[PDB]
């Protein structure tokens, strides 16, 4: 029985452990993503310092919870794979009793749940990891992105990005992105996640790994020959001038 | 450098209302800096300022001086007062190596 | 003793202002007789009420000050 | 006497006062200017003058709009990194 | 350093009263009580401008009759919000009988004390209470329409208008000679829209605002965007001469 | 010395007294004012209602735990409520196990017993709050005067909070007068009135304002609220 | 001596300040403290002499400066008509 | 900073600062009490302080009883005095419940031993302030001393003491002993195992004691109890004829 | 290094906790309490602080009692003494479920000092910051034991603490001179009350109220009862006029 607290309030009205949690979100591995009107993408990136990784045997950042229902994670990696199991846990639970598959809004709410109850119960360290929840819903064509942050509050996002170089990436993807006009091909969708990715690591071929999510329970996870073929077309077409 | 240890009084808010911060050099900076120190410097036909700030750890004026300073010096051992290219190559990967390469790396 | 520099009608009971005040000493008791002497002159009257110096004594000093919130 | 830091309603005469001598668009609502800033010294205040006539310019107004205090206030508030 | 038992020397606990900062940097929640229903309004406060006003709800339904918004951070609202459901749905159970306001406004003070550092009062342990201010309102067959506000200190008064968050000083204001006692339905979805577009920051739309009513017959009601511009419009139209 | 004494309730001090025990106090004399007063038969407890607007309603003070047996509450509302319901859940046990009324003699011995232990064991901390609790049984009226430090005696009336001895100055005097009114429920009200009246500072007490409630041996105890003590008014 | 310097004009003397209300509006506590030991007796003194006791013989004033401690004494002393001298403390250290 | 004082942890000199204070608490009452064994038979004699004539001199006592064969002598205060107490008289009567036979005299040091050092180890329980002192006769090696001391450590002693002067009791014992070549002293009666015992208490101290300034306890074959007031007095009489 | 008094289990230098020291200065500054101990029992008398009129004499008493045959009396803070006193009590029946019989002195004297050194162990816990005495009859005689805070009791003839204790403790040794074999349960009641009165000296800011109650065997058959009736009326005017 441990029971010694960890939250408390500042002075200005905060909680310290939160402050310099949602710190190691910016200081962690940087991944966007964006959603269309039939698909929804989630970008990811590679360090490029000492790379042995082998295709087989890396762990993809985008875990899968579910055949329509995707779960990436932008921060630290051990933090999230512990809500990894137990969201596939509950995805278990949640189609056993209600006989439904788990859908987007009820795992963010529950991820965000989870998290919400090692912040208000002393003995336990909050995460440090902020997870982005996308994916589909049983017979809904409708992409769902929903951000999830260690503090528990959440919200719906078309294009988000957490990371390092944050403030400088989602100013690209405002002008890039429109929300009343939103990419309808799935191919355009995979276009303006590789723009946000030129700005912040060079070459990347190997290094970026992008997921796609079609409906009827349908992910289509590109190679590095096909990532890179995106990104050659890019780059030939921002130097015209 | 550092405001704080300046008076107070000495600041006398609402005269001077600018305080402007400091902005990292782009690729045009940087040509100016090196334009100045391989002036006098040899360097080949195959030498250009555009290679050398291609991939760089976007150094201060201080390094990007002592960038040049150590080219200099792989001539010398080598007797040879015509620097090569390879130089200002092998150069840029010590002075960058001195200030930033995993930060430690963690974070899980 | 402080009430004898004061101009007023002799009306002040010391039984009274005694008890409506809690542990003040020479020092704050001083200012009791400040305070009240100047709240007549704000209706223009020279001399001091016996009543003003309650109302010196009713004002929020030393004790809650100026913040009134939480348990009431 | 002890001073304290003015509140909403104690800055809401204030920043009155000094848009009283500049020109500037009548339609606006200083209550609203001063709850953007927070509880901060009085002397720190009269600088936030200085910068609406400023940045009005960049927008080529030569009076300061409703819009024109928006980004004013938010350029001191993180100026002072409290 | 500082434990949450220790007590200041005017009487009160000092996590407590860094608990209430926490409500004014957060958004704006007003809401009127009148006679014939209680009208409700949030900010949302968004600072993208790719924000969705969709995922995020400051007001949620407890019951049919019963309705409650949030203000300040968000993050420990849900807990409770479940918790208050709780003593809520099962009451249909228990007594079969719409729980009264003011008995669900003291089951939300008594689950905010639950921290401490674990004298037993209670048998597990909280970390730190909910730093989130509840406006509840609601309608019974006795009193009427009642409004309470749930603070997490745990004291709790019937506000017939309470602006909760960082519009306390600001709302309440002008609530004293705006406000009297005969009172419309009309009149108090127009006097808490006003109040809201004063309050916000950016221009107002039907996006960051969404109000809320309370009926008798009908219940709690949600306004989409299309119903929330409808009352933006005719408020631009009335105030618009004098 | 003082904030370096201070880890937690249980560390003592040079002077041989609990600094943490002592601010309980603090939070009863910044709050509502509560009188009260009995003689051998009936009781008459006056509060006062505070609220932090004028658009707001009076939250209420008294709490009744038992239809023979009242008390009324001077301090934090919220945290007057947990030793509440430990009485209501001692006189249900009582009047199921041994069918009997609790006496206010036995009732006070169990609501000390939760403070006592908050200020015992680390982690646990006093909630302040005044208590006047009143009743009756075969022998007669019983007020104790509860203290959130354990501190409790039985007393003909008292009065706790803001101007405390303003109201202990009409008992004091009367203390030979209202002894001697058995069977009299409107001048034992009436009583409570002149004492409440001269420690006001503020304003007078309005309908709303005015909380009085009163049981006995005939009748049981009644909140009175609105224009029920208007005729006292 | 040999300590006259005639340096004496350093100083700031304003005789009957034209600014009321400048940093002075929306603090009420400020205002009426300043009333009655300043206003009233720059106005009718007199009737002091009656009152039977003496103006304080200083004004603590604490806080942040350059908030209106300064200007709040020209407010007060403007229904007076009185001559406001400020001596600087940078100035004065010499 | 200063933790090393006050929870018990490894200290840069390697050494437990809590635990060395609480031998210094023994000493606060001032009691100098020696161990001697004859043949078939022990007898402890411990110092006794009344400051207070207010005092009643049959409820105090030093020297306990554990069972109807093994004493127990401790030296300190009376609240860590009775923390060992309860626990030595429980351990003894837990043994023959999953036993029945008597308790070993060096089984009760080394059950004490372990239970002491629970304070120490442990964070949040403080070591006591008092020594224990046990002796009895055992069923095979006969008379025998064991002094668990507060750090949990016991080993076999000879003739034991304790108090600040403990010094000078020791020196006493050694050169009575190193002439007889023996450990213990050889004598017939239990009677006479008092009057030699106090022989040494008296030329290593200095001074004479009164029948209430003195407590003796007497463990004999199979048998254990305190002498009283009046049987006090009768060895202080008995000594002072002859020697 | 300070800090030795922000723990319990934190010792020394000296080897002297200092919160036990701390403990002791708290009975100072509680009401006073004495007591006689008989041959054939014990009496017990405190008294009590009067702040005014409104105090109704004879209904909130300071001694308390286990079950019919031990009364007990503390001097310190009352939360303190009333809880010590309710272990007592439960544990009490327990001795008389196992055993049948009921609890004498010597079981009830280490009865309450297990919980009082059980604190000192515990850092997380506060002491006892009262002086428990407590005393009554049983099958081998009347004993009075005072405990304290550091849980120290032994055999006393009399008991004296509190802030007044100093000129307790010199009346107590004299009556043991004065009478040697024993004293009356009726004298003893007088001569309670003539020592209360003389610790009055530093209580002389206020009133006084004395609460005197004893159990004996030839008398009482090993039951607490309260001194009333002629008996306290008749020892309130002895001692008075001695104290004069």
């Amino acid at each position: 029985g441990y029971d010694r607290a960890l939250s408390i309030f500042s002075p200005d009205g905060h909680i310290f452990q939160v402050e310099y949690a949602l710190e190691a979100v910016k200081r962690g591995t940087c991944a966007v993503g964006v959603k269309g009107k039939n698909c929804v993408v989630l970008g990811c990136e590679r360090r490029s310092t000492l790379k042995l990784q082998d295709t087989r045997i890396t762990p993809s950042k985008v875990s899968k919870i579910d055949s329509h229902v995707v779960l990436s994670f932008s921060g630290l990696n051990a933090d999230s794979r512990i809500l990894i199991e137990k969201a596939r846990v509950e995805a278990q639970s949640h189609r056993l009793t209600l006989e439904d598959p788990v859908t987007v809004e009820y795992l963010t709410r529950y991820v965000a749940g989870v998290q919400q109850r090692y912040t208000q119960s002393g003995g336990v360290r909050p995460f440090g990891v902020s997870t982005l929840i996308a994916g589909f819903d049983p017979r809904d064509d409708e992409p769902k992105l929903y951000q999830t942050e260690p503090s528990g509050i959440y919200s719906s996002w078309s294009a988000q990005t957490i990371g390092r170089n944050s403030k400088t990436v989602r100013e690209f993807l405002e002008k890039n992105y429109d929300r009343k006009e939103p990419p309808a091909t799935v191919e355009e969708c995979v276009k303006l996640t590789v723009r946000s990715l030129l700005e912040v690591v060079q070459t990347g071929a190997k290094n970026i790994e992008i997921t796609v999510v079609k409906p009827d329970s349908d992910i289509v996870a590109l190679s590095s020959e096909e990532i890179n073929q995106y990104v050659t077309q890019i780059e030939q077409e921002k130097q015209e001038q | 450098n550092k405001i704080e240890t300046l008076d107070p009084a000495l600041i006398r808010p609402g005269r001077i209302d600018r305080k402007i911060l400091f902005e990292n050099p782009d690729l045009s900076t940087k040509k100016k800096i090196l334009g100045i120190h391989t002036s006098k410097m040899n360097l080949s036909e195959d030498v250009n300022l555009e290679t050398l700030v291609t991939t760089k750890d976007d150094l201060s004026g201080a390094d990007i001086q002592a960038m040049c300073t150590e080219a200099g010096l792989l001539a010398l051992r080598e007797r040879r007062m015509q620097v090569t290219a390879e130089d200002f190559k092998q150069a840029k990967e010590r002075v960058m190596k001195n200030k930033v390469e995993e930060n430690l790396e963690g974070l899980y | 003793i402080h009430s004898r520099k004061m101009t007023t009608d002799d009306d002040i009971n010391w039984q009274e202002l005694a008890r409506s005040t809690d542990e003040f000493n020479g020092a704050q008791l001083k200012a009791v007789t400040v305070e009240a002497g100047m709240i007549a002159l704000r209706n223009g009257q020279s001399s001091v009420k016996h009543e003003d110096f309650v109302e010196g004594i009713s004002e929020v000093q030393a004790r809650k000050s100026k913040s009134v919130s939480f348990y009431a | 006497v002890e001073f304290s830091l003015p509140d909403l309603e104690g800055r809401a005469n204030i920043f009155r006062i000094h848009s009283k001598s500049m020109s500037v668009e009548r339609g606006i609502r200083w209550e609203l200017i001063s709850r953007l800033c927070p509880n901060s010294t009085g002397a720190e205040l009269r600088s936030v003058c200085t910068e609406a006539g400023m940045f009005a310019i960049r927008a080529r107004r030569k009076v300061a709009t409703e819009k024109d205090f928006l980004k004013a206030v938010d350029k001191v508030i993180s100026g002072y990194k409290k | 350093d500082r434990g949450v038992s220790t007590f200041s020397p005017e009487g009160r606990l000092f996590q407590v009263e860094y608990s209430l900062e926490a409500i004014k940097l957060g958004s704006t929640a007003i809401g009127i009580a009148t006679k014939e229903g209680v009208v409700l309004g949030v900010e949302k406060r968004a600072t993208s401008p790719l924000l969705e006003s969709d995922s995020i709800e400051k007001i949620v339904e407890i019951d049919r009759h019963i309705g409650c918004a949030m203000s300040g951070l968000t993050a420990d609202a849900r807990s409770m919000i479940e918790h208050a459901r709780t003593a809520a749905v099962t009451h249909n159970l228990y007594y079969d009988e719409d729980i009264n306001v003011e008995s669900l406004t003291q089951s939300v003070c008594d689950l905010a004390l639950r921290f401490g550092e674990g004298a037993s009062g209670e048998e597990r342990l909280m970390s730190r209470p909910f730093g989130v201010a509840l406006l509840i309102a609601g309608h019974d067959a006795d009193d009427g329409y009642q409004l309470f506000h749930a603070e997490p200190s745990g004291t709790f008064y019937r506000y017939n208008a309470k602006a909760i968050g960082s519009g306390s000083e600001g709302a309440q204001a002008e609530l004293l000679n705006e406000w009297h006692s005969s009172l419309t339905l009309k009149e108090a979805e127009l006097l808490v829209l006003k109040i809201l577009k004063q309050v916000m920051e950016e221009k107002l739309d039907e996006n960051n605002a969404q109000l809320s009513c309370i009926t008798k017959q009908d219940g709690f009601k949600i306004y989409d965007n299309e119903k929330t511009a409808e009352l933006i419009k005719e408020l631009k139209e009335k105030e618009a001469a004098e | 010395f003082r904030n370096n004494y201070d880890g937690d309730t249980v560390t003592f001090s040079p002077t041989g007294r609990l600094f943490q025990v002592e601010y309980a106090l603090e939070a009863i004399k910044q709050g509502s004012v509560t009188v009260g007063l009995r003689s051998n038969t009936h009781a008459v407890l006056v509060a006062l209602k505070r609220n932090a607007d004028e658009l707001s309603s009076y939250q209420k003070k008294i709490i009744k735990c038992d239809e023979h047996m009242g008390l009324s509450l001077a301090g934090l509302a919220p945290d007057a409520r947990v030793l509440s319901n430990y009485l209501r859940q001692q006189c249900n046990y009582s009047s199921l196990v041994f069918n009997r009324k609790l006496a206010v003699e036995r009732a006070g011995h169990l609501l000390c017993d939760k403070a006592q232990k908050n200020t015992q064991s680390y982690g646990g901390r006093p909630y302040g709050v005044g208590l006047l609790i009143i009743g009756y049984d075969k022998s007669g009226a019983h007020l104790l005067e509860f203290q959130p430090s354990g501190n409790v005696t039985e007393l003909y009336g008292t009065a706790i909070g803001a101007r405390s001895q303003g109201a202990k100055t009409y008992l004091e005097r009367t203390l030979d007068t209202f002894i001697k009114i058995d069977g009299n429920p409107d001048e034992l009200i009436k009583a409570g009135v002149e004492a409440i009246s001269q420690s006001l500072r503020d304003e007078s007490l309005t309908v709303d304002n005015l909380s009085i409630a009163i049981v006995g041996k005939d009748t049981p105890f009644t909140i009175y609220d609105g224009e029920a003590v208007a005729k006292y008014i | 001596p040999p300590r006259i310097d005639p340096s004496v004009t350093m100083m700031t003397v304003e005789e009957k300040p034209d600014v009321t209300y400048s940093d002075v509006g929306g603090c009420k506590d400020q205002i009426e403290k300043l009333r009655e030991v300043v206003e009233l007796p720059l106005l009718s003194p007199e009737r002091f002499a009656t009152l039977g006791i003496d103006p304080p013989k200083g004004i603590l004033l604490y806080g942040p400066p350059g908030t209106g401690k300064t200007l709040c004494a020209r407010a007060v002393a403007n229904r007076t008509d009185a001559t406001f001298i400020r001596v600087i403390g940078s100035e004065l250290v010499q | 900073a200063g933790y090393d004082r006050h929870i018990t942890i490894f200290s840069p000199e390697g050494r437990l600062y809590q635990v060395e204070y609480a031998f210094k608490a023994t000493n606060q009452t001032n009691i100098n009490s020696l161990a001697v064994r004859g043949k078939d038979c022990t007898v402890v004699i411990s110092q006794k302080k009344v400051p207070d004539k207010l005092l009643d001199p049959t409820t105090v006592s030093y020297i306990f009883c554990i069972s109807r064969t093994i004493g127990m002598v401790v030296n300190g205060p009376i609240p860590d005095a009775r923390n060992a107490a309860l626990r030595a008289k429980a351990e003894a009567a837990e043994f023959r419940y999953k036993y029945g036979y008597d308790m070993p005299c060096d089984v009760l040091a080394k059950r004490m031993a372990n239970l002491s050092q629970i304070y120490t180890q442990r964070a949040y329980m403080r070591p006591l302030g008092v020594i224990l002192t046990f002796v009895s006769v055992d069923e095979e090696l006969g008379p025998s001393i064991y002094k668990t001391d507060p750090a949990g450590y016991y080993v076999g002693y000879k003739a034991t003491a304790t108090g600040p002067k403990q010094q000078e009791i020791t020196t006493n014992l050694e050169n009575h002993f190193k002439k007889s070549k023996i450990d213990h002293i050889n004598e017939e009666s239990w009677e006479k195992v008092v009057e030699f015992a106090i022989t040494h208490m008296i030329d290593a101290l200095g001074t004479e004691f009164s029948k209430n300034d003195l407590e003796v306890g007497v463990a004999t074959k199979d048998k254990f109890f305190t002498l009283s007031a009046e049987n006090i007095e009768e060895r202080l009489v008995a000594i002072a004829e002859q020697d | 290094g300070t800090g030795y008094d922000l723990s319990n289990s934190v010792f020394s230098p000296d080897g002297r906790n200092f919160q036990v020291e701390y403990a002791v200065k708290a009975v100072e500054n509680g009401t006073t309490s004495i007591g006689i101990k008989c041959n054939d029992g014990v009496v017990f008398a405190v008294e009590k602080l009067i702040t005014s009129k409104l105090l109704v004499p004879q209904k909130n008493v300071k001694i308390q009692v286990v079950d019919r045959h031990i009364g007990c009396v503390y001097s310190g803070l009352i939360p303190d003494g009333r809880h010590l006193v309710n272990r007592g009590r439960e544990e009490a029946a327990s001795f008389k479920k196992l055993y049948k019989t009921p609890i004498p002195i010597p079981a009830f004297a280490d009865r309450l000092g297990q919980y009082v050194q059980a604190h000192t162990l515990y850092n997380s816990v506060r002491p006892f910051g009262v002086s428990t005495i407590f005393g009554g009859v049983d099958k081998n005689g009347a004993h009075l034991y005072m405990l304290e805070p550091s849980g120290s009791y032994w055999g006393y003839k009399g008991a004296a603490t509190g802030k007044g204790r100093q000129s307790a403790k010199a009346e107590l040794e004299k009556l043991v001179d004065h009478h040697p074999e024993g004293l009356s349960a009726r004298e003893a009641v007088k001569q309670a009350a003539k020592i209360i009165y003389l610790a009055h000296e530093d209580n002389k800011e206020k009133d006084f109220e004395l609460e005197i109650s004893w159990c004996s065997l030839s008398e009482t058959n090993g039951l607490h009862k309260f001194v009333k009736g002629d008996l306290l009326q008749e020892a309130i005017d002895f001692a008075q006029k001695e104290i004069n």
